C-alpha cells in the first residue's frame, strides 16, 4: 500500500490453543482426614564403601550408607476409592472418584547433631601455596 | 523543562511475558588459548565471574503487530513504548568459590608476626602463591548502557620541576561493556602501565584495566535513563601481610625515628602488602531468583527502556570455582608422575525472565519537541521527522554494461552503518517472538498476579 | 595448579528445619497440592548430623 | 582439551550429592581416581533442576 | 548572605525589622571510594618477644 | 516420648546446641577392612607400603 514492494515481516499473536489450567477449579474438597503412621526404620553400612562377599559377586556383607547421598523416600498409598466407609450420601461412584491432597508435612529425625570427614590416603597434593 | 515519566502517558492493563531459555558459554577461568598459527582463531575463551557480566536484549518494535482493537489506538498520533514492571534472574549452579594466584608473586616476606634481620639484596626472588579475591552479589538495570571510572596514567608536566621522577595520574569514566574487569581492592586501574612487573598481579588480571561503576555520576544524571535499579552486598577482611621486593623510590625522613647500627644499620623497605580474604557466605545471603518489583523507580524514566532495548549486568562470586580434568596419556600398572595431563574449565548459564506493559503514548505538537530535545533518533524512529526528497530526475539509461567507453562505476552503500555499540563487545539476547499474554502459563506471571492484587 | 580446601562453619539448633510442623499455604504449581499414582517421592539432604 | 555436553538423569537412591566439587560423572572424566576422596572417584553426583 | 537575593517587597518581610536566616532539613553523604582497607607498620619497631603461645 | 499414649513425661522442653571440628587426627589401629584397590592406582617405592587411613 505504498510505493515499495517493503518486504519486512510482520508479528502476529500465536493461534489460539487450548491450554493449561490449575488444579483448583474442578475438585470437591472435602474435610476428611487421615493420618500416615510411619513407625521407627532403621538403616546401617560402611561407610567408606559397601563390602561384598570375595566368593560371590552380588552378595554384599554391609552396604554403603552416607549422610552426602541422595535421600530420597518413596511412599505408598492405598487408593480411597476401595474404602470402606460409614456414609457415601456425599459422593457418587457413578460419576465422581476419589483423589489424595497431603496438608499435613514435617520431618522428624533421630540422631544428635554432627557431621562425619575423610579424604584420600593417596591424595596427590603438590605443596602448600597458602604462604 | 525536566519532566518525568509519568505525566504525558497513559497506562494501559495489558501485560506481555518475556523469558530467556538456557544460556550457553563454557570457558578456561585463566585465559583464552589462540591458535599457535592464527590469533583470530580461539578454542576456547577466558570466562570468569570476575569479568562484567554486561548483557543486552533485543525486543521487537510494538507498532509492527495486527489485533483486532485499535480503539485504544488511534494510529495517527499515538504511538507505542515498552516498559518493564518485572523480572527475575535464573542461575543454575552448585556454590562455589576459586582461587587464583600468580605464579611469581612480589611476596618477599611476611609481615604480620616477625623480622629477624636484616633484608639481604638480591635480584631475583620470586614464587608462586594463590589467594582468594573480594566477594559481591550485585546488578544494574537501564536502558542506556551502564558507565565506570577506572584510573589511569596522565600527562606529566611541564618541565618546571627538576626535583624528582613521580609519574601523573587520572581516573577514566567509561561505559563498561561485557568481559571487563570489575576492581577486587588494589583499585580501579591499570595493571599494564601503572605497574610494570606484572608480578604483584595474578596472571588472569595482570594484564588488564579493572574499573569500577560510576553510580555516582549515573546519579547525577538527570534523567536517570543508564540506571532504573540497583543491587549490591559486598565483605572483606585480610588473610595477611607480606611485603614487596624493588628498590623503594621514596626515602623516610630520619627525625622521626632512631636508626640502629651494625647488623641493624640498614634500614629495611616498608613496601608491605595485604592479601584479602572474603567471608564465609550463606544461602540466606542470596540477592539471585527472587522478584524485585518496580513500584518506585530512582529517576525521570520509569521503566521505560528506550530503542526497545536494555543494558543488564551482574557479578557473583560464590559460583566462581573452576572444575578440572585429570587425564593420561600412557595405561600404566604403577604410580608415576609423568603420565597425567590436567585441563580446567569454568561453567555459566544465565536465564532471564519478564512482565510488562505496553503504554499508548499520544503525541501532540509539544511533546514531539520535547523528545527532539533528549535524542532525535527515537523521533525518526517513529519517522515523524521526515523531508520530501527531491532529485527524481535520472538518466543513467543504458541496457548493457560490458561496453568500451567505461565511466568506472562505484556500488555496494554501506548506509546503515549508525550503531555505536560496534566498537563494544557484548553479549546479547534476541528474544523477540517468545512471547505470549497468557501469565498463568508461566512461573512468574502467576506470582505477579497475586502480588499485583489479582 | 591451586587448590583451596572447604571446611563449612559452626551449626546450631537454630540452623534446624526439621522436627517441626509445616503446613503450607500454596504449593508451586498448577497442581496445589494433588499428588497421583498413590505414592510420592520426598527427598531431604542432611550432612549436619552425619557423624560417624 | 574435550568439550563436555550436560544431560539430566532422574535422581534415585544412593546417589550422592554435589558437595562443592561439581556434578560430573568421575569415573569418566579423570582416570587417576585419587585427586579426590575415596567415595566419590567411582560414581557420579548430581545438582537437581530447579528451572525445567 | 540571604538578606541579598529578595527584591524589595513588603508584605513578605520588613528588612528593618526582619531578619533571614538560614536552617537545614536535609543531608546527604557521596562517596565515591569503593570499599577497601590498607595497613601501616615500622621498620625499626620495637618487640622484644612473642608471648601468645 | 512424644508419641506416648498419655504424654505425661513431655509437657515441655527446650534444647540449644552448637558444634564444629577444630583438628583433623588420624587413629594407628590395624583396620579391618582393606581397600578396594580399583579405586586407587598402586603405590611406588615409600608409598607402595600403606599407612593408616
Amino acid at each position: 500500500s505504498v510505493w515499495r514492494p517493503s518486504e519486512a515481516t510482520v508479528y502476529l499473536p500465536p493461534v489460539p490453543v487450548s491450554k493449561v489450567v490449575s488444579t483448583d477449579e474442578y475438585v470437591s474438597r472435602t474435610s476428611i482426614y487421615y493420618y500416615a503412621g510411619s513407625s521407627r526404620l532403621l538403616a546401617v553400612g560402611n561407610p567408606y564403601f559397601s563390602i561384598k562377599s570375595p566368593n560371590n559377586n552380588k552378595k554384599v556383607l554391609v552396604p554403603k550408607v552416607s549422610g552426602l547421598q541422595y535421600r530420597v523416600f518413596r511412599v505408598r498409598l492405598p487408593d480411597p476409592n476401595k474404602f470402606g466407609f460409614p456414609d457415601t450420601s456425599f459422593y457418587n461412584p457413578d460419576t465422581q472418584r476419589l483423589v489424595w491432597a497431603c496438608v499435613g508435612l514435617e520431618i522428624g529425625r533421630g540422631q544428635p547433631l554432627g557431621v562425619g570427614v575423610s579424604g584420600h590416603p593417596y591424595l596427590n597434593k603438590f605443596d602448600d601455596t597458602e604462604t | 523543562k525536566v519532566v518525568s515519566t509519568d505525566e504525558y502517558v497513559s497506562r494501559t492493563s495489558i501485560y506481555y511475558y518475556a523469558g530467556s531459555s538456557r544460556l550457553l558459554a563454557v570457558g578456561n577461568p585463566y585465559f583464552s588459548i589462540k591458535s599457535p598459527n592464527n590469533n583470530k582463531k580461539v578454542l576456547v575463551p577466558k570466562v570468569s565471574g570476575l569479568q562484567y557480566r554486561v548483557f543486552r536484549v533485543r525486543l521487537p518494535d510494538p507498532n509492527k503487530f495486527g489485533f483486532p482493537d485499535t480503539s485504544f489506538y488511534n494510529p495517527d498520533t499515538q504511538r507505542l513504548v515498552w516498559a518493564c514492571v518485572g523480572l527475575e534472574i535464573g542461575r543454575g549452579q552448585p556454590l562455589g568459590v576459586g582461587v587464583s594466584g600468580h605464579p611469581y608473586l612480589n611476596k618477599f616476606d611476611d609481615t604480620e608476626t616477625s623480622n629477624r634481620y636484616p633484608a639481604q639484596p638480591g635480584s631475583d626472588n620470586r614464587e608462586c602463591l594463590s589467594m582468594d579475591y573480594k566477594q559481591t552479589q550485585l546488578c544494574l538495570i537501564g536502558c542506556k548502557p551502564p558507565t565506570g571510572e577506572h584510573w589511569g596514567k596522565g600527562v606529566a608536566c611541564n618541565n618546571n620541576a627538576a626535583a624528582t621522577d613521580c609519574p601523573p595520574l587520572e581516573l577514566f569514566n567509561s561505559i563498561i561493556e561485557d568481559g571487563d574487569m570489575v576492581d577486587t581492592g588494589f583499585g580501579c586501574m591499570d595493571f599494564g602501565t601503572l605497574q610494570a612487573n606484572k608480578s604483584d598481579v595474578p596472571i588472569d588480571i595482570c594484564n588488564s584495566t579493572c574499573k569500577y561503576p560510576d553510580y555516582l555520576k549515573m546519579a547525577s544524571e538527570p534523567y536517570g535513563d543508564s540506571l532504573f535499579f540497583f543491587l549490591r552486598r559486598e565483605q572483606m577482611f585480610v588473610r595477611h601481610f607480606f611485603n614487596r621486593a624493588g628498590k623503594l623510590g621514596e626515602a623516610v625522613p630520619d627525625d622521626l625515628y632512631i636508626k640502629g647500627s651494625g647488623n641493624t644499620a640498614v634500614i629495611q623497605s616498608s613496601a608491605f602488602f595485604p592479601t584479602p580474604s572474603g567471608s564465609i557466605v550463606t544461602s540466606e545471603s542470596q540477592l539471585f531468583n527472587k522478584p524485585y518489583w518496580l513500584q518506585r523507580a530512582q529517576g525521570h524514566n520509569n521503566g521505560i527502556c528506550w530503542g526497545n532495548q536494555l543494558f543488564v549486568t551482574v557479578v557473583d562470586t560464590t559460583r566462581s570455582t573452576n572444575m578440572t580434568l585429570c587425564t593420561e596419556v600412557t595405561k600404566e600398572g604403577t604410580y608415576k608422575n609423568d603420565n597425567f595431563k590436567e585441563y580446567v574449565r569454568h561453567v555459566e548459564e544465565y536465564d532471564l525472565q519478564f512482565v510488562f506493559q505496553l503504554c499508548k503514548i499520544t503525541l501532540t505538537a509539544e511533546i514531539m519537541t520535547y523528545i527532539h530535545t533528549m535524542d532525535s533518533n527515537i523521533l525518526e524512529d517513529w519517522q515523524f521527522g521526515l523531508t520530501p526528497p527531491p532529485s527524481a530526475s535520472l538518466q543513467d539509461t543504458y541496457r548493457f554494461v560490458t561496453s568500451q567507453a567505461i565511466t568506472c562505476q562505484k556500488t555496494a552503500p554501506p548506509k546503515e552503518k549508525e550503531d555505536p555499540l560496534n566498537k563494544y563487545t557484548f553479549w546479547e539476547v534476541n528474544l523477540k517472538e517468545k512471547f505470549s499474554a497468557d501469565l498463568d502459563q508461566f512461573p512468574l506471571g502467576r506470582k505477579f498476579l497475586l502480588q499485583s492484587g489479582l
